[PDB]
RNA sequence: AUGGAGAGG
């Protein structure tokens, strides 16, 4: 119906993308982040949602925009090393080695992208009542 | 540039002078220009210092450069180490690189030099020129599996009847 | 002025005015000969090289020149008798202790300091408008015919 | 599994740096560390 | 290179490492199984025949025990399978391969071995669980954390070689390193933050806690020090009870900034006769600095006393911190309202300055600096302005922080953190840069498809007004991702080239040593230095002293 | 009585909220510790699985089986299996209870704790019966069976301490708070602006008097009044939890005293 | 939950990693080095 | 016996980023050439502005510190605020002005006077009343 | 590891008695050191802790999506509404003594994940074992019960120390050692040593 | 897998509350918060134990073996 | 794999006694007692109760390592006062306080509802 | 050839390598049940016994210090100074 | 054994 297009980088070279769909409309909270006003007009395309710039592994990171980038990278690398339920039929497959978490849990802090990655159905970790403190020094 | 200068009263006082930095190097002709101090002129190219002023000035410039690279990161290494490096680079007569083209072309033992970079060709040419090995190189006794004459093995232990 | 030197003198002095519990309101039982000739003879025992020929002796005095400068600067008659007011016993103790600590500070023969130097240079390099750091160090060690930033500093 | 099934390999000026054109096509965060950094990428 | 210069060896082990606040500096926590596996041959002598008989009687699987028994003929008796593992008469001259036991000298190593401090001799203390355990003051010369780090251990197989380990490669002997003529070990992390929190003038300790801390010191004389406060309540100070860890005859003096023998801000450091007179103790003192306390105690009392000092300080400080507590929350990264406002308006006036300079440059009114392009001068100006902006907002953020701010406390202690962390977390993370320059134009005359062509504005070329507390925008996030990416890349490249350069350096000055005439030579006898280091002094026994003859006026000199 | 005092504020089958007066901090804290760990309780220690064609693994089920709360009223007149002279376990130290389940209907056949059947002889001792605080009367859900899935096993419950395993925990979370007004100043409050407005006000503030600003710091004061709330899992009643706690602490103190008595032997 | 997109060889699940390459039939001009005799090179990979 | 005794007038109180210890600045109400700076534990003995504290230096009232028992043994004080420190510096401003530096577990003190029997010794009992 | 590149191994394990405890009686399932925060700048860890706490209490699912207008201030407000410190702090008591702690502890739910690597899968030790066939040196790998390679850098370290005897021991008695016969004329391994 | 028998943090039994939780959710049509509140799960750790859990045994029972 | 048994935290080993009283060589009339198979639960209590005795000069306890459930307890009293007597009296004090506390809680519980 | 007992230029102080070597060799001898020339006084560890035997200068060994030219100087353990 | 993939500091 001509509502959405498929754009590669070469064609992306000659377009103007709006970051948010609210950047087409013509006192504030100090808490929120500082966002530069749209000084553009001739938009041809608009972004679906910026969070789509990430990959599958990076979409599991809570508030990745509040972290130093190499930390997001490290988490992206270590997420593939976490234990959980990799398949529902794990008890009928003869894999060389498979680890399945005893009691998986869907994280209290989720991403809207986690919905499509089936992470809340097949999680890889538990919510630990954590404490940041200096105790025994161990 | 700011600079500490001995005041006629005694104490060192900051006396700021004007110094000309330069992109481009040709020490052979710049120092002979009437107008500047021809005894304080310096280049970051120690290779030119070695050619123009001599091998000792080249040593000082080399140490200055290495020290500058080390201290550039705020670090600090004691003098004797860097000095040892620069000296072993400059004792041959010129600027001996720290590569297979530099010190590995020396007159040391065949095994020692063959234990680094080019191995087979070294053993070949050494086997062709009939070279004698002193076996007082560390890596050589390492190969031979002997107590190398280094540190604890730099001396011999014997007995003398004093009982 | 601040430079790495073998024996620390300050700690020895402040240890001297603690070991003997000297009061700063009492005339020292020293002599001009005691201090002057004492230090002058102290400089004789700071042996780094132990040869008998002239060459080795010259190399010796050249090797102990700086530390002797520090020694004379710190153990001046005025400074000894007024700055901390040392006694005879305390002074002899200071001299002997300085000698001993100096003889301890000598490098031990057999010390593989080549590898030690190479490691002492290579290790901090891992923790790293002209070119500096690892590429510049690479240039220096390779003796680059063409350096990325040739500069001429003219005074 | 999801991550491995959507992987990009690169053989051999600055092929390791995150290029601007990678916006929305390649993940800016997910890449192996140590050796094949920037070369191996994920969609 | 693979079989002669370095070959695989027996009597070796490797495991995941962890810290233990109750282990000595020269000790190593060794798992029981490793203690059962690794073995040492011990000749049967009248001095130890009983103990050896007991160990053989225990055999393997039970520590302490033995693995094999070698006779005179050379026959090897495998205890775990032999029919006579219960009845053995140990003859004099026989060897007994026993399990590794306590106080055994072993070589501890962590790759990459960059210097001699990467291989140090430790005393074995066999413990349960499967982790190599080490002190928190040996972590630095090894350069090791506990996020999965593994280390290797080698066992000597004769008396002379374990002597070589215990008399040369010992950890206390490696405290003062000849690399930077300074101690390479010190108090860090919780012990540092704790020793900072303890020596405060507000920190007072009542009777019971004082008694416990005192008893926690192994070298405690058993003499209760007279409390700084008598009436109304007998209270001690952190300094006063910390002094118990410091040996007698220790004199430390260091003036920092406005230190006038009274110290209104309680800075500097004065310690007399093993008793701290005044000054908050932190990294400048208890750390691994040149004139640090560790250096002093090491060169004065000895390496053993200094290691035991590490022990005492650690035990006491960790004990006090255990019952005091210390944390870190997001609240420690939150500046006041007006502070955040001043930060915002600072960034605003910065971007305004950039706007003025840009508009000036576009009108061809800009004058190029001598030796560089108009464009280069512009870039330099904008970059410098944004840097001054991040620094301004950063200092504005640091000033606002209280003394009770945990992050600021860790910064003060020197435990972990710095100014830039405060700046980026609370104020502004600043400008992103790749290859020394700001984010260039991947697309034609623009960095992203979300900008118009030719947009040299800060928020375009990769400037981030937002802090980590507020959150980054998509563009800011991507630019930051580019920068970080380059970080990882040049990191890998750096460790590669540094590794190679290090190898070359070592292979170059391999056979260089000092002979018995203080002459630095090589395998050819070629003199490098007639006198090593041009003075003949070892780098370890050297301290930076002031030559007060070279400075001052001639009048003051004469006076 | 004569020493410490107790003022019960709330009481139920699961919880007891009270105030402990005239006591040293160490005694209260140690009492908390004993209540948490060193109280004897009966729990599943052994599991003999005959047939297991369910989804869950063997020891996976054995785990939650062990974690099931059992009656531990007369646990004191039971004996440790390590103390009993019998082989393995008997009826004077252990309580054996079988478990047999099998999918029957097309729907999912649930397996709870009510399906556990006491087999061994209790001989008049109130013990072994799995606590069911459930409304429907099912209890802790062990697992779920399909249609043809079967689960046949037999558990052996032994006397143990929560210091050995958390499955022998007679209590859940013990609430503990002293000096709600920080008049002893054992805590230096963190803040950004106001230290009082940011930190909420405790419930136990109503029982004590607010500090007057016209008063200096009371340095001679100690920790006397404590506010506790003990919660029981169900195995042992709350009153019996705290009573057995006190009696346990007292018992081991008395054991140390007895050791002191024994060390006087020639 | 298995998304597929792989093969099975001898019981082993195999995945074909997408191989990145330069686009063919593209005209690109490159500036050559300084010691090089040629200054610019206009090349195209014909497919 | 006693080493020093005088009545001072508190002229300044300074809580330099502290909340339990305030540095005090007082002057002698007898000698116009005498002054005193002294860190005080306010949480125990509060010292407001414009107060007149009675200050005393003593040598006694080494061995370990036994339990108080003030109502059983010889306390030799009945003051309000007592401390124990160590002299570490004897500075001489002029011939008519001599200053001494005591350290009470970190709580420092500078006493400037003229006429003294204050020798470098561990013995330093500072007693303050009213 | 958490979900922010904050990895680390278990140093030790404490029972609930020794563990610190809040006034509610809640004990931390895990204790991490504060020092692993400022030098790494993982603010989103703390933020996800706060959010997970609020979402836990309120019984909802906290939205931790990347680019949203969810700020620490609103989350703090919500947490304060539930009767807790808005910045995630909690007054805790030292489990050993029961005495309060001066500083309050950042306490709350955080999603952690047990990573791949475990100690018992990494631990290795060999007194002596199977050698290779070609070079007669200790075999390679843990799964083959092999020995650790005494690398060139290790050799360099032992040289730096001066322990020559230890170097020889590591290069003879530890690894491979051979007795060979040499002719006194040509000096090669031509000797046909007929022993016995 | 299946609902954990007891809470990790403290140790309160939470295994008998799962079905009742689901009943409070879909039958009485309440939010997760109130449902967890009626089940006597005051502490947010016990609350977490049920709120965070995903019943995966239901998908496991789909297979025929 | 290398983990010690759980009962090793409250069950005494082979040849291990409960208390190990040793003469403190540091200060005169002092004693260091080694408590086996016990933790802070008993140590903190005993130590805190030893401070109540005004004839006790010193009293401190410590767990030298959390791996092993044992703690050392140093006690120092006045001359003519054997420290073991102080320990015993402290213990009996604890016992009496706990007994009275138990009686009080029971009598209080006998007056409650629900 | 050799170097006479007079005009010896090498350090009279025993180097750390010399001390470690002597202690090592002596500890080896003791480890192979050799006659001890000092009172054990409770010591049974061959290394410690070697150390105590070093402090009393009851070690009948000698040190041959090589010179880079080929010459050598002899220094008995009894004559050498142990200041470390 | 050769060769290859991925991962850990
Ligand atoms: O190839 C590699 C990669 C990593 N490493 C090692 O791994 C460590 C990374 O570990 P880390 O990044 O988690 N923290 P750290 O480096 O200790 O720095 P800081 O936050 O200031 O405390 C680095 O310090 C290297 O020593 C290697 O040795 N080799
Ligand atoms: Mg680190
Ligand atoms: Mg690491
Ligand atoms: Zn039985
Ligand atoms: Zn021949
Ligand atoms: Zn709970």
């Amino acid at each position: 119906e001509g509502l959405v297009e498929y754009i590669d980088a070469e064609e992306e070279e000659s377009i103007l993308i709006a970051m948010q769909p609210e950047d087409l409309e013509p006192d504030v909270d100090p808490a929120k982040r500082i966002r530069v006003s749209h000084h553009a007009t001739t938009f041809t395309h608009c972004e679906i949602h910026p969070s789509m710039i990430l990959g599958v592994a990076a979409s599991i990171i809570p508030f990745p925009d509040h972290n130093q980038s190499p930390r997001n990278t490290y988490q992206s690398a270590m997420g593939k090393q976490a234990m959980g339920v990799f398949l529902t039929n794990y008890n009928v497959r003869m894999d060389t080695m498979a680890n399945i978490l005893y009691y998986p849990q869907k994280p209290l802090g989720t991403t809207r992208a986690m919905e499509y990655l089936k992470f809340r159905e097949l999680p890889a970790g538990q919510n630990a009542i954590v404490a940041i403190a200096c105790y025994s020094g161990y | 540039y700011d600079r500490k200068v001995p005041s006629p009263t005694g104490e060192y006082v900051k006396e700021p002078e004007w110094v000309l930095e330069t992109d481009g190097v040709n020490l052979s002709e710049v120092m002979t220009v009437p107008g500047i101090d021809p005894t304080r002129i310096y280049t970051n190219s120690f290779i030119d210092i070695m050619e123009v002023l001599g091998i000792e000035a080249g040593r000082a410039a080399l140490y200055k450069e290495v020290y500058n690279v080390i201290a550039s990161d705020g670090s600090y290494v004691n003098y004797r180490h860097m000095a040892l490096l620069v000296d072993v680079m400059t004792t041959q007569g010129g600027l001996t690189s720290v590569t297979r083209h530099g010190f590995n072309r020396s007159n040391t033992g065949a095994l020692m030099r063959c234990s680094f970079e080019e191995t087979v060709e070294i053993l070949f040419e050494a086997g062709a020129s009939a070279e004698l090995d002193d076996c007082r190189g560390v890596s050589e006794n390492v190969i031979l599996g002997q107590m190398a004459p280094i540190g604890t093995g730099a001396f011999d232990v014997m007995i003398d009847e004093e009982s | 002025a601040n430079w790495p030197l073998p024996v620390n003198i300050r700690r020895i002095i402040q240890n001297a005015q603690q070991t003997f519990h000297i009061d700063h309101t009492k005339p020292s039982d020293l002599t001009i000969k005691d201090i002057v000739l004492g230090v002058k003879d102290l400089q004789e025992n700071l042996l780094v090289l132990r040869g008998k020929n002239e060459i080795i002796q010259n190399a010796q005095r050249d090797a102990v020149t700086l530390f002797c400068c520090l020694l004379r600067s710190r153990l001046a008659t005025r400074r000894v008798l007024q700055e901390y007011r040392l006694t005879k016993q305390a002074f002899d103790w200071v001299l002997s202790n300085i000698e001993a600590q100096f003889l301890r500070s000598v490098v031990h023969p057999g010390e593989m300091v080549g590898v030690l130097a190479a490691q002492s240079i290579g290790e901090p390099a891992t923790q790293m408008k002209v070119t500096s750091g690892v590429p510049r160090l690479k240039e220096i060690l390779n003796v680059a015919k063409n350096m990325k930033t040739p500069s001429l500093t003219v005074y | 599994t999801l991550s491995h099934l959507r992987r990009t390999n690169t053989p051999i000026a600055k092929p390791r740096q995150l290029h601007n054109t990678h916006w929305g096509l390649v993940c800016p965060a997910e890449t192996p560390e140590g050796q094949a950094c920037g070369l191996v990428k994920n969609l | 290179r693979g079989n002669l210069m370095g070959k695989r060896v027996d009597f070796s082990a490797r495991t995941v490492i962890s810290g233990d606040p109750n282990l000595e500096l020269d000790q190593v926590g060794v798992p029981k199984s490793i203690a059962k596996t690794l073995t040492y041959p011990e000749v049967v002598t009248p001095y130890n025949i009983d103990r050896l008989t007991q160990l053989v009687r225990n055999g393997p699987n039970e520590h302490p025990g033995a693995k094999y028994v070698i006779r005179d003929s050379g026959d090897r008796i495998d205890l775990r399978y032999s029919k006579r593992a219960g009845d053995i008469q140990l003859q004099y001259g026989w060897k007994v391969e026993r399990h590794i036991m306590d106080n055994d000298p072993v070589l501890f190593n962590r790759q990459p071995s960059l210097h001699k401090m990467s291989m140090m001799a430790h005393r074995v203390k066999v413990i349960p669980y499967s982790t190599f355990r080490l002190n928190l003051s040996v972590t630095s010369p090894y350069n090791a954390d506990f996020d999965g780090d593994e280390m290797n251990l080698h066992v000597p197989q004769s008396e002379e070689t374990r002597a070589e380990l215990s008399q040369l490669c010992a950890v206390p002997l490696q405290i003062v390193s000849p690399q930077s003529n300074k101690p390479c070990m010190g108090i860090v992390q919780d012990t540092l933050c704790g020793i900072r929190k303890l020596t405060l003038r507000d920190t007072f300790i009542e009777l019971d806690q004082v008694l416990n801390m005192l008893y926690w010191v192994p070298d405690w004389d058993g003499v209760i020090p007279t409390p700084a406060i008598i009436k109304p309540k007998p209270l001690w100070s952190g300094k006063q009870i910390l002094s118990v860890a410091i040996p007698n005859g220790i004199h430390l003096q260091r003036f920092d900034e406005g230190t006038t023998l009274l110290s209104p801000k309680d800075n500097g450091m004065l310690i007399i006769d093993g008793q701290i007179i005044f000054g908050v103790v932190e990294k400048k003192t208890v750390g691994s600095s040149n004139g640090g306390l560790i250096h002093v105690v090491t060169r004065e009392k000895g390496p053993q006393v200094c290691a035991k000092l590490f022990g005492n300080i650690q035990k006491v400080v960790n004990f006090w911190l255990l019952h005091n507590g210390f944390s870190t929350g997001i609240g420690d990264t939150i500046a006041d309202g007006p502070t955040m406002r001043e930060i915002t308006e600072t960034i605003a006036e910065a971007k305004k300055k950039v706007l003025d300079v840009t508009k000036e440059a576009q009108a061809n009114l800009l004058t190029a600096k001598h030796g560089m392009t108009l464009r280069e001068s512009f870039e330099d100006n904008v970059v410098r302005f944004l840097n001054e902006a991040r620094d301004k907002a950063g200092r504005l953020a640091e000033v606002n922080l209280k003394d009770l701010n945990n992050v600021k406390q860790m910064v003060m202690a020197g435990s972990k953190g710095s100014f830039i962390n405060i700046a980026q977390m609370s104020a502004c993370v600043g400008q992103q840069s790749v290859e020394g320059k700001r984010i260039a134009f991947g697309f034609v005359d623009r960095t992203l498809p979300h900008f118009s062509k030719d947009d040299y504005s800060p928020e375009s070329k990769g400037f981030v007004e937002n802090s980590y507390l507020r959150g980054l925008t998509p563009q800011e996030f991507f630019f930051h991702a580019m920068g970080g990416r380059e970080g990882l890349i040049d990191t890998a490249v750096k460790t590669a080239e540094t590794g190679y350069i290090q190898r070359r350096l070592v292979k170059a000055l391999e056979d260089i040593m000092v002979h018995y005439d203080n002459t630095t030579r090589n395998s050819l006898g070629n003199v490098i230095q007639f006198i090593y280091g041009e003075d003949g002094m070892d780098a370890a026994h050297i301290e930076k002293q002031s030559l007060d003859t070279i400075g001052g006026s001639d009048a003051a000199f004469e006076k | 009585e004569e020493g410490p005092q107790v003022k019960i504020r709330e009481a139920s089958k699961d919880n007891v909220d009270f105030i402990l007066s005239n006591v040293d901090l160490a005694m209260a804290n140690s009492l908390r510790r004993v209540m948490i760990a060193e109280i004897p309780t009966l729990a599943i220690d052994s599991v003999e699985v005959e047939t297991n064609t369910t989804v869950l693994a063997d020891e996976f089920i054995a785990h939650r089986l062990g974690l099931i709360p059992l009656q531990s009223m007369d646990i004191e007149q039971l004996e440790y299996s390590r103390d009993c002279f019998c082989e393995d376990h008997c009826d004077k130290c252990s309580v054996v209870l079988t478990l047999q389940a099998f999918g029957e209907s097309e729907s999912t056949t649930n397996v709870y704790s009510k399906d556990l059947v006491i087999v061994s002889n209790l001989m008049g001792r109130n013990i072994g019966h799995p606590i069911i605080q459930d409304k429907e009367g099912n209890g802790v859900l062990i697992c779920k069976l399909r249609k043809g899935q079967e689960l046949k096993l037999t558990c052996v419950a032994k006397k143990g301490i929560a210091k050995e395993h958390a499955k022998w925990g007679p209590a859940a979370a013990i609430e503990f708070e002293y000096d709600p007004w920080n008049k002893l100043k054992h805590t230096d409050y963190w803040y950004e602006q106001d230290s009082a407005k940011e930190w909420p006000q405790s419930k136990n503030c109503e029982y004590e008097d607010p500090p007057n600003e016209g008063d200096p710091f009371d340095y001679k004061a100690q920790a006397d009044t404590f506010y506790m709330n003990v919660e029981s899992v169900g195995s042992i009643p709350v009153d019996q939890v705290v009573v057995r706690g006190i009696d346990t602490l007292q018992k081991k103190v008395a054991s140390i005293l007895l050791a002191l008595t024994q060390m006087d032997q020639d | 939950f298995d998304m597929g997109g792989y093969f099975i060889i001898n019981g082993s699940e195999k995945v074909l990693i997408a191989q990145e390459r330069s686009a063919g039939n593209i005209v690109q001009v490159f500036k050559k080095a300084a010691p090089s005799p040629i200054s610019h090179v206009a090349e195209i990979r014909s497919a | 016996n006693t080493l020093f005794d005088d009545i001072f007038q508190v002229s300044e109180v300074d809580p330099g980023r502290y909340n339990k210890v305030c540095r005090i600045e007082a002057a002698s109400t007898t000698q116009d050439q005498c002054k005193l700076t002294l860190d005080i534990n306010v949480e125990l003995f509060p010292v407001a502005a414009q107060d007149s504290l009675t200050v005393t230096i003593a040598s006694s009232l080494t061995r370990s510190w036994r339990p108080p028992q003030a109502g059983d043994r010889s306390l030799a004080d009945d003051y309000d605020y007592v401390m124990y420190g160590t002299a570490y510096k004897f500075e001489e401003v002029s011939k008519d002005l001599i200053a001494v530096y005591y350290s009470f577990g970190g709580l420092l003190m500078r006493l400037e006077g003229n006429y003294l029997n204050n020798l470098k010794q561990e013995n330093a009992y500072l007693l303050i009343r009213r | 590891a958490s979900r922010h590149g904050q990895k680390g191994t278990i140093g030790i394990t404490y029972r609930r008695e020794d563990m610190p405890f809040t006034a509610e009686g809640i004990v931390p399932d895990l204790i991490i050191n504060p020092h692993a925060i400022p030098s790494r700048m993982t603010v989103a860890h703390l933020i996800e802790c706060l959010l997970s706490k609020v979402a836990a209490l309120s019984g909802n699912e906290g939205d931790a999506s990347p680019f949203t207008d969810i700020t620490v201030e609103g989350i703090s407000k919500l947490l304060r509404e539930h009767g807790y410190q808005s910045r995630g702090f909690e007054v805790m008591y030292n489990g050993h003594t029961g005495k309060k702690l001066m500083a309050q502890i950042f306490f709350g739910p955080t999603y952690y994940q047990r990573l791949r690597h475990m100690v018992d899968d990494k631990i290795h030790a060999r007194a002596r074992g199977p050698m290779q066939v070609l070079t007669r040196q200790p075999v390679e790998g843990r799964s083959r019960d092999g020995g650790l390679r005494f690398g060139e850098m290790e050799r360099d370290c032992m040289i730096a120390h001066g322990a020559a005897s230890f170097l020889k021991e590591r290069l003879m008695e530890a690894s491979d050692a051979f007795r060979v016969h040499i002719c006194g004329i040509c000096g090669l391994m031509t000797v046909i040593a007929k022993l016995n | 897998m299946i609902v954990p028998v007891r809470c990790f943090s403290c140790g309160k039994v939470v295994g008998d509350k799962w079905e009742s939780y689901l009943n409070l959710l879909q039958e009485d049509e309440l939010d997760e918060g109130t449902a967890l509140s009626r089940l006597g799960l005051k502490r947010y750790c016990c609350r977490r134990m049920i709120l965070t859990h995903v019943d995966l045994i239901e998908k496991f029972l789909r297979y025929n073996p | 794999m290398n983990a010690p048994d759980r009962f090793e935290l409250f069950l005494l080993g082979e040849g291990e006694s409960k208390l190990k009283i040793d003469p403190d060589t540091k200060a005169p009339n002092a004693v260091v007692i080694t408590f086996e198979k016990e933790d802070h639960t008993l140590g903190n209590l005993i130590r805190a109760e030893l401070l109540n005795d005004r004839k006790v000069l010193f009293a401190a306890y410590k767990v030298e390592h959390p791996f092993f459930a044992r703690f050392k307890l140093r006690i120092q009293t006045t001359e003519g006062y054997d420290p073991k007597d102080a320990l015993k009296n402290a213990c009996n004090s604890i016992i009496n306080k706990l007994g009275a506390l138990k009686t009080n809680f029971e009598t209080e519980w006998n007056l409650q509802t629900l | 050839k050799a170097i006479p007992k007079d005009q010896r230029a090498t350090t009279p102080y025993m180097t750390k390598y010399e001390r470690a070597r002597i202690l090592g060799t002596r500890a080896l001898q003791i480890s192979m049940n050799a006659p001890v020339f000092v009172d054990l006084e409770g010591e049974t560890d061959p290394l410690r016994i070697a150390m105590k035997e070093l402090a009393e200068k009851k070690i009948p060994l000698v040190i041959r210090r090589y010179l880079p030219d080929g010459s050598f100087e002899d220094w008995s353990v009894e004559e050498l100074i142990v200041d470390l």
